[PDB]
């Protein structure tokens, strides 16, 4: 409750107008997995779609809260259709966002004051509190759309490289085969799924967008920057891996690799490497470096 | 300085199973109880001026109830942070699938 | 043990000089050699203030700091024969400065140079063609106060030249003019002129403070931003709602980002190298004053 | 004994020192009743006793340089007097015999003091028996001291109800899951 | 003791062991505890209530 | 102040002095029962609901006015499955479940020393059809390593004693790799192995050892001696009656008969076991 | 071993200051306005208790009536508003000699130097404080911490609610960091005074003020001895190898 | 009156580092206790600043004004023979370190932890196992730069977060990184992030700048407002003809003499507080220096 | 250690065996008739140690 007077006496009179919101640990279950830490460098900010595009980025102390009266409020405190998304982070290898959405809120604030309202992004319960001083369908997905749009590009851009050398293969990682089979040349059922999970893989945190966002030229001309997702869904995908290989020799994992300068490489098991183009209008730098930097 | 001081640990087990055949060497006592249920949940120590003393459950609690007990994530941290775990074949239940 | 020395004069003093010497016998000097037979051109502060060229006070205060100070003795013909001051010691003063002022017993002797006219604070030794200049020992809070007031009037004096309207000068006088301590009245006369070039004695204190000043609530509110966490000390919290609104309204934004570290690095090389100022330099107790005698027992 | 009081006293050191009052109490107290029962250890289990209560004994005098007296066959010093009744006297002498010089000349007016001197250890000790003069007063001999210490048992107890025994032998028929004492039996004086 | 602690098979990342807890006591496993402790202790129970 | 300095060489190469325990003079630490408090080790961390915590901290975990036994000794807790042999404790023998002698493994060799003291696919040197008594202590990451390694922990408060930071502590473990020699020196020569303190009511750990005199053999066999344990009254009984013929196991309720270096005279009542 | 201690002599009107009171108790000086040859009005901290308002009865037994004490400091409730009554309290030291004198009084103290009478060769005294309203600062907040040479007595005197009280601290850390710590400690004191803070002015923000009286001889600590009074019963810390050396005020918030 | 401290070695160190610990023989090192003799953990500032643990630099200021500072006399291969401070005596001292900074005549001197080069002023005992971590011993001035320096970057370092990189690649490298000198420039060692300690000083720093950022006068801003503007000055240079806006929206109301004079007053009473929140460290105040033996002679 | 008192209405102030035999009786008969139990239950005679 006190992060809601310091930010008032401090970044209230640097932003206007503040919606005060109560996120439970079931909510926070959603992103972080296997873990509980404390919320302080959570940063909030705004989205809003089908008109123009800005983010505000601010950090709203989070806490784990007993002062509810009622017992199910118990837990942590930190043009309506669109979207606000919570970054957080610690000192260890987590990083999530959350996306909060309107007309849970102008509905929400309506009267220890607290009311339920509903995620739409991610459906859970969320509880707002309301201190005594105080065209729908296309709105959410954009941000899937222009992702997946990448990966067809992408894609089709590793076909026209298989299309530069005759069709077949070549391997550019020393990994030795786990074994010279005879039933080992219907790989084609390899590369097929591929093209299933890229294209069925979206997400805001992937490894050609770090990629696209660099800080010097020669360190990440040095880095590669490294995801890979399991074959066929098992298990949890792994994203911006940093290199400062084994993915080659061990299976299950279709290794994608991409460089700062957009340059892609789709690793199979058994070492096979094919190489991909990148291609970025200008709005799509844009749209990158406004969101993660 | 000829007069030192010794150190030494002692250690003393409490709260033991015998097995399924069970037997008696001493002939002289006779207790009433069931010889197949009895089980003994408790001790007894000689002190230093040989005063008998009883060790007991809820003296042995003042270390039983502290949360070093219950919570796994040091025990965690230091099984996964070896190199080698076990071969990680193991798959069955471990997470419920929703229909 | 034994650390009287003595200065050897080129020339023989005139009557005078003499006379003028042993009126100012039990007072306090600058003595910028640590050994103390060497050239009178040292024992002076003429050096660092003079007749002829405009003195900055922080250059006084530097050389005050650093160079040891020491006691008359003895005023001879030929002969100046001086007394170290060390820490561990106790000494005689005589309070020969002119503008008398009150020492009381178990009071703050502290050593400042001095504001008032030249030809009150200094001896010309016309024999030997030096000058001797005598830095004022007064008492803290005194001292504290005249340095408040010096300042303000330079601050009120520069402004009225800068726009006449704002600032009455009577208001100024009657106020600034009047020193009271303890139930005693002392009436200290202010600078006579800023004018258009160098003033005499301030304006490098005051621009000092005045950077300073301004710099303050600009850096304030960046550094209460910057500070929040959980471990932060909690009365921080109860002073959020202290500061007045206008000072909290800053954005960030606006003032560069380099600038930030250029404004905050000024600032604070302006306060350390203030603050330490207004603790007022080289710094002395007395036990026993004795006003009859006029003797002060001094450590 | 300097080994317990090294460390100056603090309270677990206190505590042994109470312990070790407590042993010794019940162990070597009556020693020469308790001598009959050893039967071979007669001499060297009194030499024993009687030494270790001239070893408690501090040996230093701050005057440092007090004269002393003397056995009548002379040199070594008499170093202490034990005081005895008349039976004791006469079982010590039986434990212990080969009486010296009994004249002892060590007091100055070389008179036959007649102190009976016996040698423990290093030193020459005499012994002494004054029970016959105060006798001839018709007054106690008051060494013959009076100790009066307490006891105390218990009756009506219960025992609990995982019954156990040792012995084979007994058979009290009263049922024993059900039985309860009511009563206590003392062995007396006689 | 008190918990239980397996391996998932890795994905993408090496797996991290889990542990889930047994929350009664008949959940040790039967070499810690077998069968005649348990009909021991439910023997002492009956006596206890 | 007056200053006296002194030179000492030894003249021969092989070892010319020699000490020993002759005759014991007191026991002044008692053998009692005082289990040590982790309230009192770890204060700061808790469960979640103040109530139950508070709860629980008020019915268990709760200076000394006085004591007439002596120092008390500070008693720690072991979890151990409930089908561990007797015959594993009547004996001396580590409390960990796994020998813990460094000395057999040659020298400076952590990997092979760490193989003896913590893997299991190879059982312990002191049997061989068992690989470890339980489980639950022995292997690394289980709960008697969470509880008396050393650094490990890294929140408890330091100034009190424990008993098995001594067997589990990894690097004093780790310290006895070396050659002999070493070892037979570094013994008398230097004091160390945290000892606890002496002539107090808690007994805490050392740091002055002024003229404070320490000789400790356990921390270099790496084993404990065991004590008189009795199941029951029945068996102390039939035990202080009877040395010879006694029991060591019965039906259902056990004793381990007391193995200790000072042999101590046993009296109770007009019965007396030595 | 050092050189001999600088005293200061001091003439006070004797029914103002108590003979009873014990050798070594530091004294602390008031400055009266056009006279001040004559009274030099001296103050024991408890009279300060007095001025100010077991310690209440034992401070009510010696010192009877106050109008006197009253009139020595008329200023006491406007200084109190101005923050300007710290600026007058003087630190003098311990008490050394006590020549009794009917109208006036003879008190002889320590200035600066290592406390000691005069008579004899040099034979040394200590200085006490009661050990209610005195707080160690180093019991509070409590690797090893090192054990340094020397330990200081610093006093403070704070604005509360309840009027002003003074306090004695003793620590051995540093004088940088003993204002922080000093701030620590009075913290809630400072969440009890902000509630009528708003319509008051500028020149009321101040809460206290710092001064160094010494540094006593560390790494042995204090006794607890009493006072010898007819009803006293009163526990007093003393302190040995007393340096006294009186410091400015410095301000807390 | 006698100072002499030995402290006596575990087992004998090699002749490798008894070469160079001879080499470092007339400097200064932190001592745990007062005793006559100590073990070696105490002798080594190591404890404090472990290799492993994150570097905290005013944790160790905090360390080393506790620690009684002794000066290394003789290094033998048992022994450290050391002599001790005293606060009121006087003794020479010795400058041989490897971030060199010649020293000059009545320029005083304090003490602070390593901060530059972790291998520079350290040696090892590997025969004992710790390491031996010799102080810095400064100039004031430029040592009061570092200490700004080091406070302005456990702020910044907070400030910049992650979002722009262009406060990263100036801020965080530039001002807080180089220690410049007459002909050199030295680096300085940054923690990887900023840890503990240094955010309870920013605290109280924050507290005092709330409570002066209440009593501000008006008259200096309008000294300054007038001068930014009418005039141009080389104190000035920092500001333009643009004035922060700030200073236009607190400067709307008049001039009084009765107002300042009392604000002015209490910031007089509290910017004597700042020195002790400045300091942090022992000061000697250098009385000779012999620049071809580079011993001077402290205090 | 493990209890605190064998006997609860022998050891506490005001408890039966104290009132019995604590010099808080002032009624009884004369010195007379010596009480074994009065050296164990006074509160002076006690303290003198």
């Amino acid at each position: 409750m006190d992060v809601h007077i310091d930010n008032q006496v401090l970044s209230g009179l640097g932003t206007p107008l503040l919606v005060h919101l109560f996120v439970p640990d079931t909510v926070m279950a959603e992103l972080c997995p296997n873990r509980v830490p404390n919320c302080e460098g959570a940063w909030c900010q705004t989205l809003f779609s089908d008109r123009t595009g800005l983010t505000r980025v601010c950090r709203v102390f989070a806490a784990r809260g007993m002062l509810p009266g009622r017992p199910s409020h118990r837990g942590t405190f930190t043009n309506p259709f669109h979207v606000a998304a919570l970054r957080f982070y610690d000192e260890g290898g987590l990083v999530g966002e959350l996306q909060i959405y309107y007309l849970s809120l102008f509905e929400g604030a309506k009267r220890a004051l607290v009311r339920g309202i509903a995620h739409i992004f991610s459906p859970h319960a969320l509880y707002v509190v309301t201190y005594p001083e105080l065209s729908i369908l296309g709105a959410p997905e954009r941000e899937f759309r222009f992702l997946i749009s990448v990966a067809l590009r992408i894609s089709a851009s590793f076909r026209e490289k298989l299309a530069m050398q005759a069709w077949t293969a070549q391997q550019e990682i020393p990994v030795v085969i786990p074994t010279s089979y005879s039933r080992i040349y219907k790989n084609s059922d390899l590369i097929r799924e591929a093209f299933f999970t890229v294209q069925t893989r979206v997400s805001w945190e992937s490894c050609w967008v770090k990629a696209t966002i660099s800080n010097a030229p020669k360190t990440p001309d040095a880095c590669l920057w490294i995801d890979s997702h399991p074959l066929y869904e098992e298990g949890a995908s792994a994203w911006g891996k940093v290199i400062d290989v084994a993915l080659g020799t061990d299976g299950h994992c279709v290794h994608l690799a991409t460089t700062s300068d957009g340059q892609a490489f789709l690793v199979l098991p058994g070492g096979f490497v094919i190489k991909g183009q990148l291609a970025l209008t200008p709005e799509e730098r844009g749209y990158i470096l406004a969101r993660h930097g | 300085p000829l007069n030192r001081r010794m150190q030494y640990s002692y250690y003393f087990p409490v709260g033991l199973f015998m097995p399924n055949p069970k037997y008696t060497t001493s002939a002289a006592i006779k207790m009433l109880d069931n010889p197949t249920q009895q089980l003994p949940v408790e001790a007894w120590i000689v002190n230093k001026n040989n005063l008998l003393l009883a060790f007991n459950l809820q003296n042995a609690l003042k270390v039983l109830c502290h949360p070093r007990l219950h919570t796994p994530a040091h025990t965690l941290n230091s099984l996964n942070a070896a190199p080698a775990p076990r071969d990680r074949r193991e798959t069955y239940s471990l997470q419920h699938r929703r229909p | 043990m034994d650390l009287k020395v003595v200065v050897s004069l080129s020339s023989r003093l005139y009557t005078d000089e003499i006379a003028k010497m042993q009126q100012r016998i039990g007072c306090i000097l600058p003595l910028a050699s640590t050994h103390g037979t060497q050239n009178v051109q040292g024992l002076g502060l003429g050096q660092v203030y003079s007749l002829e060229t405009v003195p900055d006070y922080v250059s006084m205060y530097n050389y005050l700091s650093d160079c040891t100070l020491a006691v008359l003795d003895e005023v001879s013909v030929d002969s100046l024969i001086l007394t170290k001051i060390v820490p561990g010691q106790t000494y005689a003063i005589k309070n020969k400065y002119q503008p008398f002022f009150q020492w009381h017993g178990t009071g703050s002797l502290s050593v400042m140079p001095p504001v008032f006219g030249r030809e009150h604070a200094t001896v010309k030794l016309e024999s030997n063609d030096v000058d001797i200049v005598f830095p004022m020992v007064l008492p803290t809070p005194i001292a504290e106060e005249v340095l408040q007031k010096i300042l303000l009037f330079n601050v009120y004096s520069r402004v009225v030249m800068q726009a006449p309207g704002n600032a009455d000068m009577l208001d100024v006088h009657m106020h600034l003019g009047s020193v009271s301590y303890l139930g005693h009245h002392y009436e200290l006369a202010l600078p006579e002129v800023p004018g258009p070039l160098g003033l005499a004695l301030l304006d490098n204190l005051s621009l000092y403070f005045c950077i300073m000043v301004t710099l303050l609530p600009r850096a304030s509110m960046r550094l209460v931003r910057g500070l929040i966490r959980h471990e932060h000390h909690d009365l921080l919290n109860l002073f959020q709602e202290m500061v007045p609104d206008e000072i909290a309204r800053i954005d960030l934004d606006d003032l560069s980002v380099a600038d930030d570290l250029s404004r905050m690095r000024v600032m604070m090389t302006y306060l350390q190298s203030l603050a330490s100022l207004f603790n007022l330099g080289p710094r002395l107790a007395t036990a026993a004053y004795s006003q009859e005698t006029l003797t002060a027992t001094c450590w | 004994d300097p080994t317990f009081t090294e460390r100056g006293f603090s309270k677990t050191v206190k505590s042994d020192l109470i312990a070790m009052f407590k042993r010794h109490l019940l162990e070597h107290s009556f020693f020469l009743d308790r001598a009959e029962n050893m039967g071979s250890g007669f001499s060297q289990y009194v030499r024993s006793r009687l030494s270790e209560m001239v070893a408690a004994v501090s040996g230093e005098s701050v005057l440092k340089g007090v004269s002393t007296y003397t056995t009548a066959k002379g040199g070594e010093p008499v170093g202490g007097v034990f005081i005895v009744t008349d039976n004791v006297l006469r079982q010590l002498l039986t434990f212990l015999g080969e009486e010296a010089d009994n004249q002892i000349m060590g007091p100055s007016s070389r008179v036959p003091i007649s102190a009976a001197v016996i040698k423990l250890g290093n030193h020459a000790v005499a012994v002494e028996s004054l029970q016959k003069m105060y006798n001839d007063t018709q007054s106690p001999y008051p060494l013959n001291r009076r100790m009066q210490y307490s006891y105390y048992f218990p009756v009506g107890l219960f025992m609990p109800n995982p019954k156990y025994t040792t012995s084979a032998a007994i058979k009290m028929l009263d049922n024993p899951t059900q039985q309860l004492p009511v009563e206590a039996w003392i062995v007396n004086k006689n | 003791p008190l918990y239980d602690i397996y391996i998932g098979r890795d994905a993408g990342e090496r797996a991290r062991h889990r542990a889930v807890h047994r929350l009664m006591v008949g959940n040790l496993p039967t070499p810690l505890a077998p069968a005649a402790f348990q009909e021991a202790r439910g023997q002492q129970f009956e006596t206890a209530t | 102040e007056v200053h006296h300095e002194m030179a000492s060489i030894d003249t021969g190469l092989s070892y010319s002095s020699t000490m020993t325990p002759a005759r014991v003079a007191a026991i002044t630490t008692d053998m009692g029962i005082h289990t040590q408090d982790f309230f009192s080790v770890f204060p700061a961390e808790a469960f979640g609901n103040q109530q139950v915590n508070d709860y629980i901290k008020a019915k268990v975990g709760a200076g000394a006015p006085g004591l007439c036994h002596g120092q008390q000794a500070t008693c720690e807790i072991i979890v151990t499955p409930v089908t561990a042999d007797v015959a594993y404790f009547q004996k001396s023998n580590s409390p960990r479940g796994r020998a813990a002698c460094v000395v057999s493994c040659e020298n400076y060799n952590q990997e092979v020393a760490e193989g003896l003291i913590y893997d299991h696919s190879r059982p312990d040197a002191a049997y061989e059809y068992r690989s470890t008594v339980n489980p639950w202590a022995s292997q690394l990451g289980s709960l008697g390593d969470i509880m008396y390694n050393s650094s490990y922990r890294q929140t408890a408060v330091p100034g009190l004693y424990s008993p098995c930071r001594a067997f589990f502590n990894k690097e004093e473990l780790l310290r006895n790799n070396r050659g002999l020699y070493n070892m037979v020196n570094e013994y008398s020569q230097r004091l160390g192995g945290h000892p606890a303190t002496s002539n107090t009511e808690v007994q805490f750990v050392v740091i002055a050892g002024t003229d404070v005199f320490l000789e400790q053999p356990c921390s270099f066999l790496q084993e404990a001696f065991p004590a008189l344990s009795a199941s029951s009254r029945a068996l102390i009984d039939e035990f202080m009656s009877v040395k010879q013929t006694h029991a060591p196991i019965h039906y259902g309720h056990y004793i381990i008969e007391e193995v200790a270096p000072v042999r101590r005279i046993l009296k109770f009542g007009n019965k007396v076991v030595f | 071993g050092w050189r001999p201690p600088v005293f200061g002599d001091f003439l006070i009107h004797a029914s103002s200051f108590n003979n009873a009171e014990a050798t070594g108790t530091p004294l602390f000086q008031f400055k009266q306005s056009d006279p001040f040859s004559g009274v030099d009005a001296v103050f024991t901290p408890l009279s300060l208790f007095i001025l100010m308002n077991g310690l209440t009865r034992m401070a009510n037994l010696l010192y009877d009536s106050p109008a006197t004490l009253a009139d020595l400091v008329p200023d006491f409730g406007r200084l109190v508003a101005d923050r300007r009554f710290h600026n007058f309290i003087t630190p003098v030291g311990p008490l050394v000699e006590n020549i009794k004198s009917t109208y006036l009084n003879k008190i002889t103290t320590v200035v600066h130097g290592p406390v000691v009478s005069k008579a004899i060769p040099r034979s040394t005294v200590k200085v006490t404080v009661p050990q209610e309203a005195f707080v160690d600062l180093d019991a509070w907040l409590s690797g090893l911490q090192p054990c340094p040479a020397d330990a200081r007595l610093y006093v403070a005197l704070t604005y509360e609610e309840a009027g002003p009280r003074f306090t004695f601290f003793q620590s051995s850390r540093g004088h940088c960091q003993i204002m922080n710590i000093l701030r620590i400690y009075y913290s809630p004191s400072i969440m009890h005074r902000y509630a009528v803070v708003q319509p008051l002015h500028i020149e009321e923000l101040t809460f206290g003020a710092v001064a160094c009286l010494g540094t006593f001889s560390a790494t042995d600590g204090w006794r607890r001895s009493a006072f010898n009074y007819r009803g006293s019963s009163l526990p007093v810390v003393e302190i040995d190898s007393f340096y006294s050396n009186v410091s400015d005020w410095e301000v807390i918030l």
